[PDB]
């Protein structure tokens, strides 16, 4: 549920998966990283 | 005299050329780090612009006495002087 309001508690459901100008030093490499961060992306959608 | 002669036009060949292999070769070390801190910081290319001119003058430093010399023994050898 959400809560839309006070009085108000929505019943929802939304997909978990699938989902400037310059650029990012990547340590160790960037694969490595975004297999990480997705991960935790996941399990914070969940807690919220 | 001629050996003295012939021996300084190689000389004269070598003053250089090792210093057109080091500059060429020292640029190409020099300059492809800049083009990558550019590419990373492109706002920041004018100030790092200005920090390689700085090396470029030490890189050139012992090149540009080796051409000074090198165009000394050509139009005033001090070698055929010497008996």
């Amino acid at each position: 549920n959400k809560f839309v309001n006070t009085m108000t508690q929505k019943p929802t459901v939304e997909q978990l998966i699938p989902l400037h100008h310059w650029d990012y030093l990547y340590e160790p490499d960037a694969k490595s990283l975004l297999d990480g961060l997705l991960v935790r992306y996941v399990e914070s959608q969940v807690y919220q | 005299m001629e050996t003295v002669v012939g021996l300084t036009a190689i000389a004269v060949a070598l003053l250089i050329g090792l210093g057109a292999l080091g500059t060429a070769i020292g640029f190409g070390l020099l300059g492809g780090k800049f083009l990558e801190g550019a590419a990373r910081q492109p706002e920041m290319v004018p100030m790092l612009q200005v920090k390689m001119f700085i090396v470029a003058g030490l890189l050139d430093a012992v090149t540009m006495i080796g051409v000074g010399i090198a165009l000394f023994f050509t139009f005033a050898n001090p070698f055929v002087g010497q008996i």
